[PDB]
């Protein structure tokens, strides 16, 4: 699976969460920024690696980073449809 | 009439045909008489012949 | 030969062929014996490379390990 | 001398054949003896099949053959509709004579850049309308 | 109707049409997007009425452009051409309405065409077209040019007017029944009848006089006079080597009558199976659906034109004008391919913007079987060539697929003309000759089928998987032209219908290049050439009939067609006639190679290089406020594709035209 990390530069605009195609991310309460919320990545097992969160991130450099891990590819991260590894 | 049979003539293709026009035994006469003696700027009607 | 080279045809270059093969069956057999020894050693080496180092050996293997005095001197000298 | 004795003596730079001319003479003798100009491939594979007038030899289209392709295998193509050419020449000559008589004067070559008055124009001719 | 709203104020805004370009010129990507979306009237600011306005007015403006081009052609023929010399003696003088300057030694390009004329030999067949039309005077050509210019002005005025005449209530463009009926009865039926009238009344007497040899002004200013009872096409004009123009006029009269009859039966509702097409009628009332259908129709008609303009001779002396016939075939084949890939593109756009038809719901079997047929066709067809190569190299011709060896006879390729035995000749040239099909024709035709099927596979996959797929389920949300969906799910590169076209264009170009090479080599080897003397002639062909013996191997194609026949273009530098063709050969090679830059590289390298370069500009205080950017991914693909196709087409163009020009002169 890929690694989706969030950094404190986050401003809690929720655009990453809204752009998530498989609902990997969710906003959580925080005090670091004025919006009082920061995106989290609890369901990183479903991350496919499309980097749409990264596309939608406003900050100067991304407060959300998706690191691709081709060696640890799973069926959920590969979006397998015709074949099942479960 | 296309591949096994080599039809050389229009008569072969369509029975009873021998030329560009259909084989009608009617000679189409002129609907109106023509001037025996012409005049400058006449442009007599063309003939399909 | 049916040469296809312009220079070969022009200069009459030839590929001379011997009347008898250079090596005999016994010589080829000896070379193949050496090659077989190489192959056995190479299979052993490939197995060793595949399995890598075994740090568990100190638990069961015979002996108490040994470092050559020159290796000890190198270690003391350092890098 | 001759290739047989040249090859019998043989060439060896180390001992006697220190002469490049002798070396290449022996090489030429060996070449003539052991090399062939061509592999000897059958000439048939080089001959054309289509467009050379020898198509019928191969029997490629035997079932319901195409009439337009000549049956002769000599490699020559007859001219299609030969009989019409004399007829066409006669028709065109007859039409030429007919139009010559109809006009009443010799045909005059048209000018690409020239200007001609219309035969029915009401004004006096400037350039002959023909 | 209100023309007070057309002002030049918007001319300097440069991006008003697209709302996404409101933040003008923050980067060079803005310039590129402006150009890319200039003519995408659907996504532009306004309404559906405005979209229709723009579509119709742009069609009229392009009509005016084409009329201007035709008028320029007529003017060049009239004033900058040797049409007079060609008309009096077509064989001796090559057509040339093209003259070059003497700027830098550039006068070398002009070549001997006549005693008093030097220029560039044209290959469009315009001289033959004029001769068929009966145009034999500079005055006639000048008035044709004047008519074309007047039509250009009229079309320009019509576009400008219709930009405001049509309002939001305008609906005449949605009256498909009226549109089709009018086009079928008037534009096609009445048009064909009127052109038959024109032929009968103007071209037939002039052409008959020209065939006879009469050049008298009074004569230039009795149908079926010379045509025998022989079937049309079975007997060519002995003095011109083309179908009788009276037969052509009768054809046009019959075609116009048939079109009028079809329109009238449709008007009377005689056609009954409306329900079988009602689904398409409801679904495909869209701009892009109609554009795709029309593009495919015109592509197929262009291919049929390419085949017929050569196989069936109708223009005077075009049969013996070998460069003309070759160039016409190649040009129309290329247009066929381009318009077919265009039809695929706009089918994909229609699927994206509108609801698709129900054949998309079993798309997996369709594309799966197409994939299988493509694989099997390619394997067999190309592996026969590879087998021939390998076996011939090994020295076993008896094991290869050829007429002498194992032979693959095209049993289904059967005659239908029923022509008489022999060939038709005209002044030392073979105007018409039957093409004899064998193993080489079988193999090349199956190669053609393979390439066509692979191009169709790419286009159909793009069309059917445009809305969604197993990989990505929101491709509809992504749109039509996007680079990817991300590196995820393994990587979603080129999943868009735009990229499917970007690949189908490569495959169409490959198919058309093979088709061009097949036509060129087959015609040179087995059809074209001269003859040496009931009489029997031995026909000396330009390529010496080597297609049937050498085309069976890829090495034969490489040697006897590319290398052997590139002697003219490769050795064209000293020759005044074709030095330009040699230089264009070289430059097209350069451009094709230069395209690989964009086809292989990626955006990020160039963006980083641009930033490193911009460091120095900033250091020296050269600050471009339209910040430089690397070309987008889709733009890089488009640029690479354009340069690739242009370079390949230019190489083929120069090679074939140089060969033909040298051989015929
Ligand atoms: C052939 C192709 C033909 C296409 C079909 C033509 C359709 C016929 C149009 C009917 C006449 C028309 O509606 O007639 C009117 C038309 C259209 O006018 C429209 O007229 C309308 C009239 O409106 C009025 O209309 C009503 C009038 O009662 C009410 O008053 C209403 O409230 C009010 O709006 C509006 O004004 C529109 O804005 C206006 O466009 O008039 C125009 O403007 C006339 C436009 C003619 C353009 C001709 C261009 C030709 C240029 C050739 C140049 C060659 C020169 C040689 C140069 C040589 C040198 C090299
Ligand atoms: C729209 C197409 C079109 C046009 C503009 C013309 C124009 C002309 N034709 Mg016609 N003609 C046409 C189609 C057309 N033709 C076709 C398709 C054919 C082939 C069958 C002919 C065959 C033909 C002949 C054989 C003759 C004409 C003639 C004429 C003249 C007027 C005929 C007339 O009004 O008769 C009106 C008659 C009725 C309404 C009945 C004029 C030059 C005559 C001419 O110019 O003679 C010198 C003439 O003799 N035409
Ligand atoms: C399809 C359209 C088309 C094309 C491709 C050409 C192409 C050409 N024309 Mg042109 N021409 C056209 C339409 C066209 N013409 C039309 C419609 C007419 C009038 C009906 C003419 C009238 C015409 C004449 C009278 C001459 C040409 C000439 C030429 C050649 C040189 C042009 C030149 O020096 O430009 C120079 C560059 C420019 C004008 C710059 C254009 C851009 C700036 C902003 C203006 C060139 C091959 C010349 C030629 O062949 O000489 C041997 C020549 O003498 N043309
Ligand atoms: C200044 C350059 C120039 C100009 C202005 C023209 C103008 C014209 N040529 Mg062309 N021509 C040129 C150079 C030029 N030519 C050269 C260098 C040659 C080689 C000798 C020719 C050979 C030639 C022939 C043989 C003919 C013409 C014709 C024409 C007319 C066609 C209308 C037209 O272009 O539509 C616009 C068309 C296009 C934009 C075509 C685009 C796609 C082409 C076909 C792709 C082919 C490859 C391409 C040429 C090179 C790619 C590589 C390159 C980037 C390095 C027009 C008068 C025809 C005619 O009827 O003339 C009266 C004609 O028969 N020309
Ligand atoms: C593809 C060609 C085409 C088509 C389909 C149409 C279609 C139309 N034009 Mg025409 N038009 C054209 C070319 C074309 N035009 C050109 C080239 C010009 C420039 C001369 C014009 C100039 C023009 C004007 C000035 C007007 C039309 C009008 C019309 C309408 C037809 C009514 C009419 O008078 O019919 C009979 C023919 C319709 C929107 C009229 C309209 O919309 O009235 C409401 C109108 O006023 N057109
Ligand atoms: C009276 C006869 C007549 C004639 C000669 C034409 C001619 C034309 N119409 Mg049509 N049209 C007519 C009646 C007619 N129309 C009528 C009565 C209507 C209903 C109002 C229309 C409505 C109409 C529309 C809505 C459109 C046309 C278009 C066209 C052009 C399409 C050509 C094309 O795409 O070729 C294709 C050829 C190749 C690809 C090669 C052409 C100039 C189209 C166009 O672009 O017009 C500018 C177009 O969009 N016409
Ligand atoms: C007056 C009748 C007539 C005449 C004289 C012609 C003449 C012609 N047609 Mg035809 N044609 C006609 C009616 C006619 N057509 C009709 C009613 C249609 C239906 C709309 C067509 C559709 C048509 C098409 C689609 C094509 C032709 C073509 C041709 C040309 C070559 C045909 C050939 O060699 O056939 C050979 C003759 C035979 C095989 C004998 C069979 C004759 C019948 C079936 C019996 C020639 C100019 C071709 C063309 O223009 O090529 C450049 C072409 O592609 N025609
Ligand atoms: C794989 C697909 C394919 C394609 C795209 C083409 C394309 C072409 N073939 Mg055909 N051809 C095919 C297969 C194909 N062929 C096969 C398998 C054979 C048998 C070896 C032939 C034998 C053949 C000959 C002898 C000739 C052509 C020719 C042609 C041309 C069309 C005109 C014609 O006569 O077609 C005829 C098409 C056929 C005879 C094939 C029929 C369609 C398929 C095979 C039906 C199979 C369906 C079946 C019910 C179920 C199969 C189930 C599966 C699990 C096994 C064109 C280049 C002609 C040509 O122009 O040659 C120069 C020609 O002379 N083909
Ligand atoms: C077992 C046993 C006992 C015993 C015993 C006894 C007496 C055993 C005797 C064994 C004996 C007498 C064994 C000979 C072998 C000969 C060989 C392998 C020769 C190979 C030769 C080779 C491989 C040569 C090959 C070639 O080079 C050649 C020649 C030519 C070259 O062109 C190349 C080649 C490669 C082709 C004890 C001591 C009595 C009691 C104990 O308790 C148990
Ligand atoms: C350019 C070009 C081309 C070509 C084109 C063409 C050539 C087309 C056609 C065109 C045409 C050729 C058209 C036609 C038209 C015609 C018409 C449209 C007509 C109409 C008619 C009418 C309208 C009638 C009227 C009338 C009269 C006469 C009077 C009274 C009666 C009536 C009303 C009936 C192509 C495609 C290749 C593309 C490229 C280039
Ligand atoms: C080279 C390259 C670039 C860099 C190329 C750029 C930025 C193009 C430069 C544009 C110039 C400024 C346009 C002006 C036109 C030329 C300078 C004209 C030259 C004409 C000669 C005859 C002199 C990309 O950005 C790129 C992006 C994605 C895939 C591949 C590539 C790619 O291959």
């Amino acid at each position: 699976s890929h690694a989706v990390k969030i950094y404190d530069t986050c401003i809690g605009c929720t655009l990453c969460v809204r752009a998530c195609p498989t609902d990997v991310l969710e906003m959580v309460p925080a005090t670091v920024n004025a919006a009082k919320q920061v995106a989290s990545s609890p369901r990183v097992e479903d991350c496919v690696g499309c980097k749409r969160c990264e596309t939608a991130c406003p900050t100067d450099f991304l407060s959300i980073r998706v690191y691709l891990q081709e060696n640890e590819e799973t069926q959920y991260s590969l979006g397998l449809d015709l074949a099942d590894w479960s | 009439c296309f591949s096994s049979q080599t039809c050389q003539d229009i008569g072969d293709y369509l029975p009873g045909w021998t030329g560009p026009l259909p084989p009608v035994a009617y000679d189409f006469p002129p609907l109106y008489p023509a001037p025996e003696v012409p005049y400058t700027g006449y442009q007599a009607p063309l003939k399909l012949m | 030969r049916v040469p296809g080279g312009k220079r070969t045809k022009e200069l009459g270059l030839v590929v001379p062929i011997p009347e008898e093969d250079g090596l005999t069956d016994g010589q080829i057999a000896a070379l193949f014996v050496v090659a077989l020894v190489v192959l056995i050693a190479a299979v052993d080496l490939a197995r060793s490379l595949y399995f890598g180092l075994q740090p568990n050996k100190f638990k069961t293997a015979k002996g108490k390990g040994s470092i050559t005095p020159f290796m000890k001197r190198l270690i003391e000298n350092g890098f | 001398p001759s290739d047989e004795e040249i090859l019998a003596k043989g060439c060896d730079i180390r001992v006697d054949c220190t002469t490049k001319e002798q070396q290449f003479a022996w090489a030429k003798a060996y070449y003539r003896k052991y090399n062939q100009e061509t592999d000897g491939k059958d000439p048939k594979y080089s001959k054309p099949s289509t467009g050379a007038g020898v198509f019928r030899k191969f029997k490629i289209d035997w079932p319901n053959p195409d009439p337009s392709i000549p049956d002769t295998t000599d490699g020559t193509y007859p001219i299609r509709n030969e009989d019409f050419l004399p007829i066409w020449k006669q028709q065109q000559e007859d039409l030429r004579a007919k139009m010559k008589e109809y006009i009443g004067r010799e045909f005059t070559e048209i000018r690409w850049i020239g200007d001609y008055d219309n035969a029915r124009s009401p004004y006096k001719p400037h350039n002959g309308y023909y | 109707a209100i023309f007070r709203y057309v002002n030049a104020t918007l001319w300097s805004k440069a991006g008003h049409f697209n709302k996404a370009l409101s933040k003008g010129a923050k980067t060079t990507t803005w310039i590129w997007n402006l150009h890319a979306s200039a003519h995408d009237f659907d996504i532009q600011q306004g309404s559906a009425g405005l979209i229709a306005r723009k579509v119709f007015s742009s069609g009229l403006a392009h009509l005016s452009l084409v009329f201007f081009w035709l008028g320029g052609m007529h003017f060049h023929g009239a004033y900058l051409s040797n049409y007079s010399a060609w008309l009096k003696d077509p064989k001796s003088v090559a057509p040339s309405s093209h003259i070059a300057y003497s700027l830098v030694g550039q006068d070398i390009l002009n070549s001997y065409t006549s005693q008093y004329f030097s220029g560039i030999t044209i290959t469009s067949g315009f001289f033959q077209l004029y001769r068929s039309e009966g145009i034999v005077t500079q005055s006639q050509l000048k008035y044709a040019c004047a008519a074309s210019l007047i039509a250009t002005l009229i079309c320009l005025s019509g576009s400008y007017l219709h930009m405001q005449l049509m309002s939001k209530f305008t609906s005449f463009y949605k009256k498909f029944q009226s549109l089709s009926q009018s086009h079928l009865i008037i534009m096609f039926g009445f048009g064909s009848v009127s052109f038959s009238a024109h032929q009968i009344h103007e071209a037939l007497p002039i052409n008959s006089l020209l065939d006879s040899g009469i050049w008298d002004p009074q004569l230039f200013s009795a149908i079926l006079l010379g045509t025998p009872s022989a079937i049309t096409g079975k007997l060519l004009n002995p003095s011109t080597g083309s179908i009788f123009l009276s037969q052509v006029a009768a054809h046009h009269l019959a075609v116009g009558i048939v079109f009028i009859t079809l329109g009238l039966i449709k008007w009377c509702n005689l056609f009954f199976s409306r329900n079988a097409i009602l689904s398409l009628r409801l679904a495909y009332m869209d701009y892009h659906a109609q554009l795709s259908i029309n593009l495919a129709v015109w592509a197929s008609l262009s291919m049929v034109a390419a085949h017929h303009l050569t196989e069936i001779p109708v223009y005077p002396y075009e049969s013996t004008d070998y460069p003309t016939v070759l160039c016409l075939f190649v040009h129309h084949a290329c247009l066929s391919g381009f318009f077919t890939v265009a039809s695929g593109a706009h089918a994909s756009i229609f699927v994206i913007r509108q609801l698709p038809t129900s054949e998309i719901r079993h798309r997996d079997p369709i594309i799966g079987h197409l994939i299988w047929v493509c694989i099997a066709l390619g394997l067999h067809s190309f592996g026969l060539y590879c087998h021939n190569d390998t076996l011939e190299a090994l020295g076993r011709p008896e094991d290869t697929f050829c007429d002498n060896s194992i032979q693959l006879k095209p049993i289904f390729a059967k005659q239908f003309l029923g022509l008489q035995p022999g060939i038709e000749v005209l002044d030392g040239k073979i105007v018409r000759m039957t093409q004899e099909l064998g193993t080489a024709d079988f193999m090349v035709h199956h190669i053609h089928a393979f390439t066509i099927h692979v191009t169709l596979l790419i286009l159909l996959k793009g069309v059917l998987y445009a809305r969604n797929s197993r990989l990505v389920s929101d491709k509809l949300e992504l749109g039509f032209a996007y680079p990817c969906d991300g590196p995820g799910r393994g990587g979603t590169c080129q999943i868009s219908p735009w990229d499917h076209l970007f690949l189908a264009v490569f495959w169409m170009y490959n198919c058309l290049s093979v088709v061009i090479f097949h036509y060129f080599w087959k015609m040179q080897s087995d059809v074209w050439g001269s003859y040496v003397h009931h009489s029997s002639l031995t026909c000396s062909h330009y390529s010496q009939g080597d297609f049937s013996v050498n085309s069976i191997t890829i090495n034969g194609w490489l040697r006897n067609l590319l290398w052997s026949e590139a002697s003219q273009v490769i050795q064209s530098y000293a020759l005044p006639s074709i030095c330009s063709y040699g230089f264009i050969f070289l430059a097209a090679h350069f451009v094709w190679a230069f395209s690989l830059m964009f086809l292989f590289s990626g955006r990020a390298y160039w963006q980083e290089l641009i930033e490193s370069i911009l460091w120095s500009h900033h250091k020296l205080k050269i600050v471009p406020h339209i910040q430089p950017r690397a070309l987008s991914i889709s733009q890089g693909r488009a640029v690479g594709l354009t340069h690739y196709v242009l370079g390949g087409i230019g190489c083929t163009w120069a090679f074939i035209i140089s060969r033909m020009l040298v051989l015929t002169t």
